[PDB]
């Protein structure tokens, strides 16, 4: 009868349900085109998506995929290098581009009026590109840079190192990148052998968000996007074999770097189309992320978070200067870990601390643990959904992935029944007594054994 | 122990008391290595 | 919900009986100034010098 | 043409119906009703669970600003756009631009005690109930305004209100809570040393307003630590914190709604009473200011003043001229003549800095420590050419303009404080849409007269990092006297 | 699902206190029975008059003579071992702490003599509360603290960093963590 | 309470407290009801 037992308890709030619908359509030829009308912008963001990567290169000629991606933008038949450039400044509009290890990503930015003009370019430069043999020379130059400058930004180098002593007998350990020895070696007949055996219209996906109409969306697609090729199968019905899984440790010392060291943990995780994949999604949230140089108005001493909580106060001085935990999805495996920075003697404390984290969600996690993570979560994600081109990434990744888009609501009611002890069970099947993959650089000196890592994934307590 | 120019710490965290022997044998790695 | 001091008798304020009652409000100043007032170091007890 | 107000007239309200109302919110979890764990165990996620009952013909939301005002002066803005994530924001006019010598400090002070004790509140427990909802936080300090904001769910909005309103309205200042926020009052300015475009862009300022309103620092220093009591710091609010000096802005967010809740935390108790201030206009002196620090580049920046600032009636013609040169792009102007036909040349960019009645406008470039002299060459010659464009250069500027305009407007937390911001330094919003035919109207005579008033007055010359080859600031003056500036 | 089962019942349990807790002050009620309030009453005119009223007299009485004595305050007898009066006694103003100081000092040496002070420097009154406007605003800030971090039962790393791991954040403090070094010179946790 | 380690003291509490209920409930049963 008290007022304080008559508060309003809206789980999931009407706007989640009055959403634009995304509309679809497939083509004869293959192509699907989906977009979303968001009345209350007067920009747009149009692209392709496309389902090629480096995991579908060569051994031979791992990093022909990221070498066509600099090529697409050097010319055509019917537009020239400096032609190119000069069409997009005069309009204002943008134009880019990126390579992944499964997805591939074209999209433009523009007003409204200028969205037709911006389907001929994209369609132009991704079917009649010309691959001069004299620019494929001097680009090498220009790419052999970029391996330098990489080598500079360590988290990306860290990721790498992972990846390939990981999935060590599968493709998808390969870099975007390749080695030296394959781009000073690149030719133009390696680059078209990978367009013609990828770049086919059941792996392409048009998509747009803004101002945008379905229709005319359509019948664009239809014009320009014609000369694809479609595929062509020779009785060949065989299924690819999942990559397996390798526990092992690719560990670089070295005592003239400074005083901070890099390292990352891996867990075998699951594929996009897994019933419990969203269960990842919360689990990489409890355990969340952490600086000491940008703790905010929440002194990392009292978080509620018990990973920062024990972090902070270890040795009353704190034992990592950031971590951070991570959750990736492939279309037939995944990857689940976190990545930290710590003093060269503080290092064993750091890795061993999130360790315990992550093995508590098997034993001890409570439902106050759940519910702050499931709100950070929806702050996040729902706040990223602002303007017109994470939206369109957010279609385009979708239709990849799921074959379809999920809708708002649909995410959030499947979020909402998720407790503690669903939370348990899901990290009892995978995550205990499990084997794990690391990476690190720098000075390591009281970095711990594999297989002290390897024995924190179960309590001898319980 | 190590000799004392190879006890030298890079870092500035303290030694828990867990770990006293292990850095009481602190060895640089001249050269570099990967394992 | 703790009770509300009565100043008129001398009742002391302070903890709980300032943060979760309305003790210190005064309809003629500005409540930023009226509870600057209530700090421990304000009171002393009858007999103190 | 200021906007119309609506008038919310405050109301007494029974305290128990309307808390009927407040949002549904738990610290504890002492077991749990449901019991039927997860209901969608082993469907993947190419399978949809929804039914018929959770389907809706969409109806678009109200995206245009509405405005209204309180009986005590404060002013309310709001707009939905149907997201699910809210953004919130207090804006008062209360800048490092009104402290004096007995002040210095004061502002900053007030910034790292956001969030602290109130009079229904204590530290711990608003930082505590913050996180455990989801929602982010923080406070801002600026030359002219001070910001609180938030961002959460939009369920959570009538929670974080007070949160937000008590920082302003019952603040108590602990003495053992300011003892234990003065170590983070010190390493701010030291974090800024190694920082080195926000050490050059202070540097600008402080020389370009000598010891008056737009030069005054932001941070605090050793000295300021003197005058760091409470007294100091509530006669300053006193001063500066009524009603009528702030405006509060939400996105995504039922406007009727908000109107209620922001009544509610101002009719019981009472607000700081106005007060008429005088705001003094800003003095331009210009000069000179070197900083040694060990670096391999030779930072330089060289800028001149913009007479009016935001409202002196050019604001659209410096933003135009800064496109054709080049920001933050490969056809502007700077690439081609400076970047491309000198290899020793790292970077070069122009700034505009624009404030409510005065700004600055110039150039900043890295280089080798070797060649500053050359530096200063060929910096002069490009002040010497501003004054010039051709009609191809300016058309392609506007589209340029027009479109990173539109695109800016996309995110949340942009429209949020550009519209506070508005509001603030001139009481009127103006759209993007009365930009565009601004921009539109910009010819070449206009950017032909900016540049010769610019020049009038001295300049503002900075240089940081290694200064071994910089030459004298007669030098530097004439260099530019040469080439007609 | 053995564990919702027992959550449904706590959860009963929670949410019946809730739809019946009060908005506003309300005053405790009464601890002891009608039938021990009216015995007392009735028994009190004697009771009183010839034991309990006499009892408390006393007790006054040894309390001053002793403090007197010694020169001290009856807050004076409060141990900073304490957590609540430790963080009291961090929110004193300077003059209220001097004085302190002193009187504990001038009262160990005076107990060491074994000699009173002149009558003429006992003429004060020793139950005045001067402590009490710092010890309820620290029952505040504690109170808040176990609230809002200490509700569950958390676990740790055992015999990490100093700590046993089932809570202590100061290390060395139980035996089992005891003699921390076998070599060196050790050191100070209050110089990290 | 929160911030230290002395854990098992408050079980030994709980269990001498309850012993002596018992130990002095066994004997008025015997001797008085
Ligand atoms: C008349 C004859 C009668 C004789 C009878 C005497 C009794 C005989 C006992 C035989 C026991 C055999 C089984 C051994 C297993 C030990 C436990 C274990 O698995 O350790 C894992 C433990 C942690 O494993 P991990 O891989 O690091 O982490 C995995 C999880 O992630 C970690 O997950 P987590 O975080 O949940 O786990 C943390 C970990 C906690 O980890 C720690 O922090 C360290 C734990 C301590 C080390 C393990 C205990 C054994 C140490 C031997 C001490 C002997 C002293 C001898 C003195 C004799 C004086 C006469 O948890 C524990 O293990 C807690 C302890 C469990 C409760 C106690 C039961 C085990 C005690 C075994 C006997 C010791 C007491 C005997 C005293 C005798 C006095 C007369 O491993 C280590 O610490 C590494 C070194 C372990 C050395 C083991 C040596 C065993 C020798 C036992 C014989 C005792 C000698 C008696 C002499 C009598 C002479 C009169
Ligand atoms: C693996 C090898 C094979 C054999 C393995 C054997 C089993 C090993 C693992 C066993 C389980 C380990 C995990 C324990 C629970 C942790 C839970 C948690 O995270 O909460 C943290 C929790 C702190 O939570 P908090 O809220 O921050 O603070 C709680 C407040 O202080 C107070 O809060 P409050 O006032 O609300 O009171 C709470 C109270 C409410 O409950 C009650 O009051 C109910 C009272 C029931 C009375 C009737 C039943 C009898 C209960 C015990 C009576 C006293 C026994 C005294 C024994 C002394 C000698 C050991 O809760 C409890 O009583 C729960 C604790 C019950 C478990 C005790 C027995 C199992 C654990 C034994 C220690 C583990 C081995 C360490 C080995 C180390 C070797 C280096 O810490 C604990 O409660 C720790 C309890 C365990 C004792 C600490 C370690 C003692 C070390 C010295 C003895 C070593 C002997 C070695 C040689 C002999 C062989 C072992
Ligand atoms: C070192 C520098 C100098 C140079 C180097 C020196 C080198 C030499 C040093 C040693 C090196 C070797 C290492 C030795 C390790 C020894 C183990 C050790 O350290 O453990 C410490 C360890 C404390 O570790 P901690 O790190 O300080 O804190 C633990 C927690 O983290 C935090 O816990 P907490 O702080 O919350 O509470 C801790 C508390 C926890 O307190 C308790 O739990 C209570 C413990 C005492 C209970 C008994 C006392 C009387 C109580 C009333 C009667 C009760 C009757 C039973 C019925 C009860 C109701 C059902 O513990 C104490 O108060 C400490 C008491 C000391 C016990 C030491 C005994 C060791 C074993 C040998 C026993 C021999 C007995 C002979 C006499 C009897 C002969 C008939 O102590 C224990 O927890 C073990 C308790 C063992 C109790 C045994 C009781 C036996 C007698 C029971 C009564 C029977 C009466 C029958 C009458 C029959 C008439 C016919
Ligand atoms: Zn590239």
């Amino acid at each position: 009868v008290s007022p304080l037992a008559r508060s309003v308890d809206a789980a999931i709030p009407e706007e989640a349900f009055n959403q634009p619908p995304t509309l679809t359509t497939t083509l004869p030829n293959g192509i699907r085109v989906a977009t979303q009308r968001l009345p209350f912008h007067q920009t747009a963001t149009v692209g392709v998506w496309i389902d090629s990567g480096s995991r579908y290169d060569t051994k031979e000629t791992n990093g022909a995929a990221h070498f066509l991606e600099h090529m697409t933008f050097k010319g055509t038949k019917r537009r020239s290098r400096i032609q190119l450039e000069q069409e997009i400044e005069n309009m204002g509009a943008h134009l880019n581009a990126y390579t992944s290890r499964e997805q591939t990503v074209y999209y433009a930015k523009a007003f409204k009026k200028d969205i037709p003009q911006c389907v001929d370019i994209l369609s132009d430069i991704l079917l009649n590109s010309t691959i001069d043999e004299e620019a494929v020379q001097m680009e090498k130059h220009v790419i052999l840079r970029e391996m330098e400058e990489v080598e500079r930004q360590t988290e990306e180098v860290i990721f790498d190192r992972l990846h390939t002593t990981a999935f060590r007998d599968s493709p998808l350990g390969y870099t975007i990148l390749g080695p030296e020895e394959n781009i000073r070696n690149m030719t133009r007949e390696h680059i078209l052998e990978y367009i013609n055996r990828n770049y086919t219209s059941d792996r392409m996906v048009v998509a747009a968000a803004g101002d945008v109409d379905h229709k005319e969306l359509t019948a664009l697609v239809e014009k320009h996007f014609a000369g694809l090729p479609q595929p062509k199968r020779s009785k060949i019905i065989l299924p690819t074999e999942k990559p397996f899984f390798c526990g092992s440790e690719l560990l670089h010392r070295n005592d003239d770097m400074g005083p901070t060291a890099h390292v990352a943990v891996g867990f075998e995780g699951v594929p996009w189309k897994s019933p419990d994949a969203v269960t990842f999604m919360l689990m990489q949230a409890i355990v969340g992320s952490y600086r000491k140089h940008d703790e905010g108005i929440v002194p990392g001493k009292v978080s509620a978070n018990a990973t920062v909580r024990n972090v902070c106060n270890k040795m009353t001085v704190g034992c990592a200067d950031m971590f951070s935990a991570f959750n990736t999805c492939y279309s037939d495996t995944g990857l689940f870990g976190f990545y930290a920075q710590c003093d060269e003697v503080a290092l064993e404390h750091c890795v061993m601390e999130i360790m315990f984290g992550i093995t508590s969600l098997s034993y001890a996690v409570t439902d106050e643990e759940v519910e702050r993570a499931k709100a950070q979560l929806k702050t996040q994600l729902l706040g990223h959904l602002d303007s017109t081109t994470a939206v369109a990434e957010d279609i385009g990744r979708q239709m990849l992935a799921y074959g379809r888009r999920m809708p708002l609501a649909e995410f959030l009611k499947r979020l909402e029944v998720i407790d503690a002890e669903e939370v348990k069970r899901v990290a009892w099947k995978y995550l205990h007594d499990a084997e794990v993959a690391v990476a690190g650089l720098g000075p390591l000196f009281g970095m711990p054994q594999l297989i002290n890592l390897r024995r924190a994934t179960f309590w001898l307590r319980y | 122990g190590a000799p004392k120019f190879e006890r030298k710490m890079l870092g500035s965290y303290p030694v828990s008391p867990e770990f006293e022997m292990v850095w009481r044998d602190r060895l640089t790695a001249h050269g570099g290595y990967i394992q | 919900f703790p009770r509300t001091p009565d100043l008129s008798k001398g009742e002391l304020a302070a903890g709980a009986t300032v943060t979760r009652t309305s003790v210190w409000h005064d309809p003629n100043e500005p409540a930023i100034v009226s509870v600057s007032r209530f700090a421990p170091d304000n009171f002393r007890a009858v007999g103190f010098a | 043409p200021a906007p119309e107000y609506r008038r919310v007239p405050f109301v007494k309200e029974d305290m128990e119906k309307v808390m009927e109302e407040v949002p549904e919110f738990k610290y504890y979890y002492v077991g749990k009703e449901n019991t039927k764990g997860n209901v969608y165990e082993g469907i993947p996620l190419d399978q949809s669970i929804l039914e018929p009952a959770d389907l809706r013909d969409y109806v678009p939301p109200h995206s245009n600003i509405q405005y209204s005002k309180l009986d005590n002066g404060l002013r309310i803005a709001s707009m939905d756009r149907g997201g699910l994530t809210a953004s919130l924001g207090l804006f008062v006019h209360a800048g490092t631009r009104f402290e004096d010598v007995t002040n210095f400090g004061v502002t900053h002070m007030i910034q790292n005690l956001a969030f602290a004790s109130t009079a229904h509140l204590s530290l711990l427990r608003t930082v505590k109930t913050i996180e455990v909802l989801g929602a982010n936080a923080g406070c801002v300090v600026g030359r002219e305004h001070l910001v609180y904001s938030a961002e959460c769910l939009r369920s959570h909005m009538p929670l974080l209100v007070p949160m937000l309103t008590g920082n302003v309205l019952f603040p108590r200042f602990l003495p053992w809570e300011l003892k234990a926020c003065k170590e983070k009052l010190i390493m701010a300015r030291k974090r800024l040393e190694h920082m080195p475009d926000q050490m050059v862009s202070e540097l600008l300022h402080t020389t370009a307003w000598h010891n008056n309103t737009l030069g005054h620092k932001l941070h605090c220093t050793e000295r300021s630590l003197g005058h760091y009591n409470p007294d100091v710091i509530r006669h300053y609010m006193l001063q500066h914190f009524s009603p009528e000096n702030m405006v509060f802005v939400g996105v995504n967010v039922n406007h009727d709604e908000l109107c209620t809740w922001l009544m509610r935390a101002f009719v019981d108790y009472n607000a700081i009473p106005p007060s008429k201030r005088t705001v003094a206009s800003p003095v331009y002196t210009g000069g000179d200011v070197r900083l040694e620090t060990p670096s391999p580049h030779a930072h330089m920046a060289i800028a001149f003043e913009t007479p009016g600032g935001w409202n002196g009636g050019d604001l659209v013609a410096y933003s135009v001229l800064q496109t054709i040169l080049g920001g933050g792009g490969m056809y502007t102007r700077l690439y081609l003549n400076v970047l491309n036909q000198n290899e020793w040349v790292e970077s070069a960019m122009a700034f505009n800095t624009q404030y409510t009645d005065s700004g600055i406008f110039g150039l900043y470039m890295l280089a080798d420590p070797t060649k500053s002299a050359n530096a200063v060459k060929v910096m002069a010659e490009q002040f010497g050419k501003m004054g010039s464009v051709t009609k191809e250069e300016l058309q392609r500027a506007k589209n340029s303009l027009k479109s990173s305009i539109f695109m800016n407007l996309e995110c949340r937390g942009i429209v949020m404080e550009d519209v506070g911001r508005q509001l603030l330094m001139s009481n009127r919003v103006i759209s993007p849409q009365e930009f565009c035919t601004a921009i539109d109207a910009v010819t070449e005579a206009d950017i032909k007269r900016v540049v010769d008033a610019m020049y009038k007055k001295p300049p503002t010359v900075v240089a940081y990092g290694d200064v071994s080859t910089v030459p004298h600031y007669e030098e530097v003056r004439a260099a530019l006297r040469a080439a007609g500036v | 699902q053995f564990h919702r089962e027992i959550g449904k019942l706590f959860a009963s349990y929670s949410n019946k206190i809730t739809a019946n807790s009060p908005v506003q002050y309300v005053p405790s009620p009464p601890t002891k029975g009608k039938v021990r309030r009216a015995l007392s009453s009735a028994l009190m005119p004697v009771w009183f008059k010839f034991f309990r009223g006499p009892l408390d007299r006393w007790n006054l009485a040894v309390m001053a003579k002793y403090l007197r004595d010694h020169g001290l305050m009856y807050d004076d007898l409060y141990s900073d071992k304490e957590p609540v009066f430790a963080r009291a006694l961090e929110l004193l103003p300077p003059d209220i702490q001097a004085a302190r100081f002193r009187r504990l000092m001038r009262g160990t040496y005076l107990n060491h003599l074994r000699l009173y002070l002149p009558v003429h420097e006992q003429n004060y009154d020793p139950f005045i509360p001067y402590m009490a406007p710092y010890v309820e605003e620290a029952k505040f800030q504690l109170q808040e603290e176990e609230e809002l971090l200490g509700y569950h039962m958390w676990e740790g790393v055992w015999y990490s960093g100093g700590v046993t791991g089932f809570g202590d954040k100061e290390p060395g403090e139980h035996f089992l963590v005891a003699l921390p070094n076998l070599y060196g010179a050790g050191g100070s946790p209050m110089q990290a | 309470s929160y911030g230290n380690g002395t854990v098992l003291m408050p079980i030994v509490r709980r269990v001498f407290i309850g012993a002596l209920v018992g130990i002095y409930a066994y004997a008025a049963t015997d001797v008085v009801l």
